[PDB]
């Protein structure tokens, strides 16, 4: 008994700010202006010149904001009972899938941050050699400025595998390493300074380095209602939630919230420029349907075709899809080909590189029955 | 030119109000309808 | 200006009893007079009510 459905796990609220500050109704549109420190210019002139003015510096300081914008919420409505038929094991049912949920859609807020966050450039990290890579990011944030410590990078699932697929860890004599950490288990060390630390709610081919001063998360609890015959305190992985469920009448509704206040905020530059993180994308070579040769289902069914490219990435929803016989075989947008001609046919899919130039191709037949 | 926050304060500052005094003066009874009976005054 | 005996003048109060959804907290009794406070959070909308009533 027990087959529990797969689910995600919680890394990335715990490697962002959680509550910099507490008070931010306390100031005008629920937002706090965070001042940052100037600096002054100075000025050369030559000795014993003949005229003595000089040319004063200026000290302005250049404040950013951060404001809440968001409220995750999360509405759930009982069958139609309160306490036996609804949630006969209580603090089992309802309540953790709820929680679950949330905790997801904050992992999700955070992630649309990152990756919604302006890079500018993107750095291009080969599968051949992914050392150069990482010391590419090193140097990028050398050239800010950024402080060397409390800088920690965020991988996929695609990242981890083509750095164990790396022949400078596998080997255990180019990485120096005499126990093989990349062969005898499949945790990769620490390389380039930053740690590894795994996140699938990112995309897969897509790694994020940032330092500690990149990102601002505000996370409130909403205060208990007055109005509510229930009400709870519940936390989730370290930011509290708000459930209320006051038994809303109407049409016997017991509809039931969990819900807390977040807000978003990129750190930038007193000119504007997001130079205190960087991106690497996987720079792909070749694609492929996975499957090979098919079928279908039958002479008028469906069949949802997918492409892998070669480092083992799904690139279905950035991928185009043609078909040289449309007449004898129908291919959607997102590649659900139909079958509306019996005979052969063909499809050609074809995806851009990151790496940017001719778009990779990959044509596959059909037999429709 | 250095950016400065806000001040918002209160010092002794109370928008003009009524005063309570009516209010204990009137007979008062507490709780459908009352009804208060009249007793009767007979002639001679 | 107004010159009156106690016995005129007379008022009636009833401090009514909360419904049934109620969450009602700490009684007033502003100037003698008892008075319900009522809370209801209403969730097909975007607020919560508070009533003082009698």
């Amino acid at each position: 008994i027990g087959v529990k459905q797969l689910q995600r796990e919680i890394v990335l609220p715990g490697l962002v700010w959680t509550n910099p500050l507490t008070d931010f109704g306390g100031s005008k549109n629920d937002t706090i202006t965070v001042r940052v420190p100037a600096i002054t210019t100075a000025n050369r002139r030559d000795l014993r010149d003949p005229d003595r003015t000089v040319i004063a510096s200026e000290l302005v300081e250049h404040s950013f904001g951060v404001t809440l914008d968001k409220h995750v919420y999360a509405a759930l409505k009982f069958t139609d009972e309160q306490r036996t038929l609804d949630i006969r094991d209580y603090t089992k049912q309802v309540l953790m899938p709820q929680v679950s949920a949330v905790a997801y859609e904050l992992e999700d807020y955070i992630a649309e941050l990152i990756e919604g966050a302006p890079y500018e450039e993107t750095i291009l990290i080969d599968p051949a050699d992914t050392v150069p890579a990482f010391i590419t990011a090193d140097q990028r944030m050398g050239e800010a400025n950024v402080p060397t410590d409390s800088r920690r990078l965020v991988v996929g699932s695609a990242v981890a595998a083509a750095l164990a697929k790396d022949k400078q860890f596998r080997h255990a004599d180019w990485s120096g390493d005499q126990a093989n950490a990349a062969l005898r288990e499949a945790h990769v060390g620490r390389l380039a300074g930053m740690n590894v630390i795994r996140s699938n709610a990112i995309a897969p081919d897509k790694a994020y380095l940032w330092h500690r001063t990149a990102f601002i998360l505000a996370y409130r609890t909403p205060v208990v209602p007055e109005g509510a015959k229930a009400g709870a305190s519940f936390s989730a992985n370290g930011v509290a939630l708000r459930w209320l469920a006051d038994y809303d009448y109407s049409q016997l509704g017991d509809r039931t919230l969990l819900d807390v206040f977040t807000g978003r905020k990129v750190v930038t530059e007193v000119d504007g420029s997001f130079v205190r993180a960087v991106e690497l994308q996987l720079q792909a070579s070749s694609i492929t349907i996975v499957g090979g040769a098919f079928a279908l289902a039958t002479t008028t069914g469906t069949k949802q075709l997918k492409v892998r490219d070669d480092n083992g990435t799904d690139v279905t929803a950035r991928c185009t899809f043609a078909s040289s016989a449309g007449t004898k075989a129908t291919v959607s947008a997102a590649g659900l080909v139909t079958g509306v001609a019996a005979g052969t046919a063909d499809i050609t899919a074809s995806y851009v590189p990151p790496q940017g130039g001719t778009a990779k191709t990959a044509t596959v037949t059909v037999t429709v029955p | 030119i250095f950016v400065k926050p806000e001040l918002v304060a209160e010092i002794g500052v109370k928008q003009l109000q009524r005063e309570i005094v009516l209010p204990g003066l009137v007979w008062t009874n507490p709780l459908d309808t009352i009804t208060v009976r009249v007793p009767a005054i007979t002639t001679a």
